[PDB]
RNA sequence: UUAGGCGGCCACAGCGGUGGGGUUGCCUCCCGUACCCAUCCCGAACACGGAAGAUAAGCCCACCAGCGUUCCGGGGAGUACUGGAGUGCGCGAGCCUCUGGGAAACCCGGUUCGCCGCCACC
RNA sequence: AGUGCAAGAGCAAAAGAUAGCUUGACAGUGUUCUUCCCAACGAGGAACGCUGACGCGAAAGCGUGGUCUAGCGAACCAAUU
RNA sequence: CCUGUCAAACUCCAAACUUACAGACGCCGUUUGACGCGGGGAUUCCGGUGCGCGGGGUA
């Protein structure tokens, strides 16, 4: 299971590449998704591994950002443990966190937004002109890389 | 193009490699397909009746009844629905 | 005319005489220099390389292999050795001499395009690298920047 | 082995390539059996430009009318050697032309999984020479 | 053989058995054929339908076993032929096969020839063939009377051993008789 | 399939070559022209009738890789080319990095001297 | 090689050659594709059917001209069945 | 035998890639009716640029 962050905007993006993003729903600029890893999903990413960052977060780490940025499908609603134990089959975040990373549910399964709509990174990230072996913010990264960034937006 | 006949840009797609050069073998021109069977339209260069338009090759359509012994396949071309005549001798089996 | 006009590898290869006639004969002399009655039995063989893909018109090759040979004359009319030119000028080449109109033009001459990399010349000298010299002047009147490279020949 | 391996002339063809007829009646006589006109191929200087036209008859004899042929033929020749076949066949002469082969020639001239006789199998120069000249006569 | 580009026909036509063009023909009726074939002392017929993976004969009869039924005479003559057509006629009919064309492979024909014979022969055993009455032998002929006159002009038997010195074209009616009701493989 | 008929795929089956096989039975060559039929001339072929002989052809069986072909290992080669991205480089031609694909020739070593289906058959 | 003619393509027990016989280069009415990719548009073209009548073949079958893609033309008036 | 080179109108080979159909996932539609069908009204048929691939041209 991997995290993405689309991190380049809609302008000038290749039709059949935004229309990828968008059936991962993400519909703008900082969003981010989970995605298991099937060959299916995977020929995505690929596509799209231009103007995103991806990679596999630490159990912490999507929770934290799953507590600070994970919405109900509908409202304002924040999802906390108790959200998730009175909401889900789980009994708490990490219980949630747990099963997404394992790929044996999903944010829709769970009656959650497929979308953690994150803040600008805290300190800025490192460019959106270059990929990750050449110092920038685009394509693969780390589980400590994709941590970094997940939790500069949290 | 120069021209717009129906052969027009098909010397590729019409023509043998040089070992599959000569009449083909029967079988395949007497094969019998059944309505709603998908076939995969394809000349055959050694073939010279029961072709159709060179601009189809390619295309997977459906049987759907028969005229003659010749085949009556539904294709789609672009958006368009289209009804193709075609015998044995240039359609497989998809699958 | 300027080798700017046709020293670029951008237009389709354009070869095939049966579709081209009125092709100019081509300025080259020889391709095989020195004693061409002898093979390959040499201590030394040296090569000119050219370093980016480039067309040489006839007119370049054979000012440049004369120069060269002409002055491996530093070993005599019929010395020890043998120059080899390995490309030969293939893409025809044309010139629109209406303005735009019709512009098709008609051919003019022809040329030898070669990768960067490639060996133009190759000379085979036993240790009487005078060769070397020939070559300083030959890669003078071809286009591109050149690479004298020296093969069986660990006599330093 | 042998028996089936041995020789045997099968067919002796008698033509005379004329030019342009009267001579099919000698042919006729000198063989036994009515002659085929042969047309030419080609259209040539030789006034000789029609395609399909009579030009000279042939006759194959087969079996005996090919012997009792060959019984007045062949001494009417001297010749022999470089004058063969490299498949133990030779011509001679009014042209008269001996074809030799062994016993499973049908295989190669039938209809029905037909099929090219095997270089072992064919009959060589020497072979021939032997053959004939074990009939009534001398080789070179 | 010399190339890549070389073109070898195919196996059944280099062994120059099977004439693919008229067998293309053949196979448009999209009825069983009636494969007539012949050897040396033999006569085949057989009742071909096509298959996935090649032909399938439904329905054979050899002139061996023709003596199974008690033919005692040679098996490569016309007499033979036809009764051998009818007898895989009828092993055809019992197979549920109605209707078939004639395949008479790289064989000529010729009127009165064995083929038609045999052709004759699965007609009669009931077999619906597309034919033509008179490219067929005389029925005398069939029955093997220019054998028995052949051996009128004597001096020397017609048949080494064998049976009879003056043939029967009658041991053929007793034969086609017997076909004609229960017997076993029928 | 101790030799057959009809085929499918249509060279992995082609080309060339070696060895083996028929005592009654198979295929052949073979023997032979009264008939059906036949050669613009020939029972050569086609067609018909038949067993005195033969296993030399064919054919069937076993095998050889020199040539052609098919597929595989290792090398060539992650090279050539390439879909996506770049305020990377270069006067420029053009190149480079990241990402997703990825060859051809040729060399060396194996493979391949057909596979399969239906029917009939000491 | 040949197959009438450009070029590309098809074809070997043939689509080529020869022989013999024959006039299917027949009458009628359609389906489909093409003309006009997608995506509307005429004449024209082709493929594939049906009905009738024929030619050939033992027969399956082949013949809706010449192997395939060029050789074509509205309305109005005239002539003709 | 050896040795030196090529092809828009060459090919024993041969990608990336584009493409027909089908299944899966994704997304979407069944009160936001998608896909599709019928009808009313247009505007439009001077385009331009960057990048990739081009063809012509010294440019
Ligand atoms: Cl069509
Ligand atoms: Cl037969
Ligand atoms: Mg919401
Ligand atoms: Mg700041
Ligand atoms: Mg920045
Ligand atoms: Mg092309
Ligand atoms: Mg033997
Ligand atoms: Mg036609
Ligand atoms: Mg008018
Ligand atoms: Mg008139
Ligand atoms: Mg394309
Ligand atoms: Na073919
Ligand atoms: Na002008
Ligand atoms: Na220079
Ligand atoms: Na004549
Ligand atoms: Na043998
Ligand atoms: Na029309």
């Amino acid at each position: 299971m991997h995290a993405l962050v689309q991190l380049r905007g809609e302008v000038n993006m290749h039709t059949d590449i935004q229309d990828t993003l968008e059936m991962l729903n993400i519909h703008h600029v900082n969003h981010c998704t989970l995605v298991p890893e099937t060959d299916a999903y995977r020929g995505m990413v690929a596509k799209v591994n231009d103007f995103v960052a991806f990679g596999e977060p630490s159990q912490e780490t999507l929770e934290t950002v799953l507590a600070t940025r994970a919405e109900p499908l509908e409202g304002d609603a924040d999802v906390d443990d108790e959200w998730v134990a009175e909401h889900t089959d789980y009994d708490d975040i990490s219980g949630l966190a747990f099963a997404l990373l394992s790929e044996e549910t999903t944010l829709r399964e769970q009656g959650l937004s497929p979308t953690l709509r994150l803040h600008p990174p805290r300190g800025g990230h490192d460019g959106v002109k270059h990929p990750v072996k050449e110092g920038g913010q685009l394509g693969k990264h780390d589980t400590e890389g994709i941590d970094d960034l997940l939790e500069a937006m949290r | 193009p120069s021209s717009n006949g129906p052969l027009e840009g098909t010397r590729g797609k019409l023509k043998n490699k040089p070992r599959d050069r000569g009449t083909s073998p029967p079988q395949r021109a007497v094969e019998e397909f059944d309505d709603g069977e998908k076939v995969h339209l394809k000349i055959d260069p050694s073939v010279p009746n029961g072709r159709f338009h060179p601009r189809f090759d390619g295309q997977t359509g459906t049987v759907e009844g028969k005229q003659g012994d010749a085949y009556k396949v539904d294709i789609v071309d672009g958006g368009k629905e289209k009804t193709i005549i075609v015998t044995a001798a240039h359609l497989r089996r998809q699958e | 005319k300027p080798g700017a006009m046709y020293r670029n590898s951008s237009k389709p290869a354009y070869t095939r005489r049966e579709y081209i006639s009125g092709i100019p004969g081509k300025k080259i002399a020889q391709f095989d220099m020195g004693n061409n009655g002898a093979g390959p039995t040499y201590p030394a063989q040296v090569e000119l390389v050219v370093e980016k893909p480039v067309q040489i018109r006839h007119n370049a090759l054979e000012a440049a292999r004369v120069a060269a040979n002409r002055y491996v004359q530093n070993s005599g009319a019929a010395a020890n050795y043998k120059f080899r030119i390995r490309k030969f000028p293939f893409h025809v080449i044309r010139e629109n001499k209406d303005g735009m109109r019709a512009p098709f033009g008609k051919p003019v001459g022809t040329a030898a395009r070669v990768h960067g990399a490639n060996h133009i010349f190759i000379a085979w000298v036993n240790p009487d690298p005078n060769v070397e010299e020939a070559w300083r002047r030959a890669k003078m009147k071809v286009t591109p920047t050149i690479n004298i490279d020296s093969s069986p020949a660990g006599n330093a | 082995f042998h028996e089936m391996r041995e020789p045997r002339i099968e067919k002796v063809v008698v033509h005379m390539g004329i030019g342009h007829a009267n001579a099919e009646d000698i042919l006729g006589e000198i063989t036994g059996q009515m002659p085929v006109r042969t047309k030419a191929k080609r259209t040539v200087g030789e006034f000789d430009i029609r395609e399909g036209d009579p030009i000279g008859a042939k006759v194959t004899l087969r079996d005996e009318m090919a012997e009792e042929f060959l019984q007045t033929a062949l001494p009417l020749a001297e010749l022999a050697t470089s004058q063969f076949d490299d498949t133990g066949n030779f011509s001679f002469g009014l042209d008269v032309t001996v074809n030799l082969v062994r016993p499973g020639y049908r295989v190669a001239k039938r209809d029905k999984a037909s099929r090219s006789i095997p270089t072992k199998h064919r009959l060589n120069p020497a072979d021939a020479v032997a053959f004939i000249e074990s009939t009534y006569d001398v080789e070179v | 053989a010399t190339g890549p580009r070389y073109k070898v026909p195919m196996r059944r036509r280099r062994e120059a058995r099977t004439d693919y063009h008229q067998r293309l023909r053949l196979l448009k009726s999209g009825k069983p054929r009636l494969v007539a074939r012949k050897s040396n002392k033999h006569v085949r017929a057989q009742l071909v339908t096509l298959g996935p993976n090649g032909d399938d004969t439904l329905a054979s009869a050899h002139s061996s076993d023709l003596a199974e039924y008690g033919w005692e005479a040679p098996t490569g003559n016309m007499p033979s032929a036809y009764l051998t057509g009818l007898l895989a006629g009828l092993r055809a009919q019992e197979a549920g096969v109605e209707e078939a064309v004639l395949d008479i492979g790289l064989n000529s024909p010729t009127p009165g020839s064995k083929v038609f014979a045999i052709q004759e022969g699965a007609i009669d055993a009931g077999l619906d063939i597309p034919h033509n009455d008179d490219v067929l032998a005389d029925w005398q002929r069939t029955r093997g009377a220019h054998i028995a006159e052949y051996d009128e002009q004597l001096e020397e038997p017609l048949y080494s051993g064998d049976f009879d010195a003056a043939d029967l074209p009658e041991h053929f009616d007793e034969l086609r008789e017997t076909l004609l009701d229960g017997d076993i493989e029928l």
